């Protein structure tokens, strides 16, 4: 059995990584430039782009790639490091609105996770939580067009 | 200091 997302570690931070196209991407303030474990000792980074907050390992052993969305949907879907999905609305290219507003400890340490159309593919990567007062309505995330042209 | 994999996400549910 393999998995699409990866639940990352750092020693100060905690987050997802979501694999398509066989890389393995995440967001940069998460990362920054570190290389990621692998039983033969660290890999490097494949891309790393700071103007977008993504950066890509190649995609480690246990794991299979998302495929990118091409139906356009603006119904999308978050999941969430606990594996939650939560409905978020499309609003413009890189925003969404959470259809049921969550506290904002509920979607944290998913940044990186995958943003889903009904289809199950990748619209984005999930980049950050967008909050008033504590409860998260909307959510910014990295385009999957970004990533596709990013390789 | 590496990133390390603590854990993985199936998205499809799919069991071992
Ligand atoms: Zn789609």
């Amino acid at each position: 059995v393999e998995g699409e997302v990866q639940i990352v570690s750092t020693a100060t931070q905690t987050f997802l990584a979501t694999c398509i196209n066989g890389v393995c991407w995440t967001v940069y303030h998460g990362a920054g430039t570190r290389t990621i474990a692998s039983p033969k000792g660290p890999v490097i980074q494949m891309y790393t782009n700071v103007d977008q907050d993504l950066v890509g390992w190649p995609a480690p052993q246990g794991s299979r790639s998302l495929t990118p969305c091409t139906c356009g949907s603006s119904d999308l879907y978050l999941v969430t490091r606990h594996a939650d999905v939560i409905p978020v609305r499309r609003r413009g290219d890189s925003r969404g609105s959470l259809l049921s507003p969550r506290p904002i400890s509920y979607l944290k340490g998913s940044s990186g996770g995958p943003l889903l159309c009904p289809a199950g593919h990748a619209v984005g990567l999930f980049k950050a939580a967008v909050c008033t007062r504590g409860v998260a309505k909307a959510v910014d995330f990295i385009p999957v067009e970004n990533l596709e042209t990013t390789m | 200091g590496s990133v390390v994999i603590v854990g993985r996400i199936v998205l499809s549910g799919k069991p071992a």
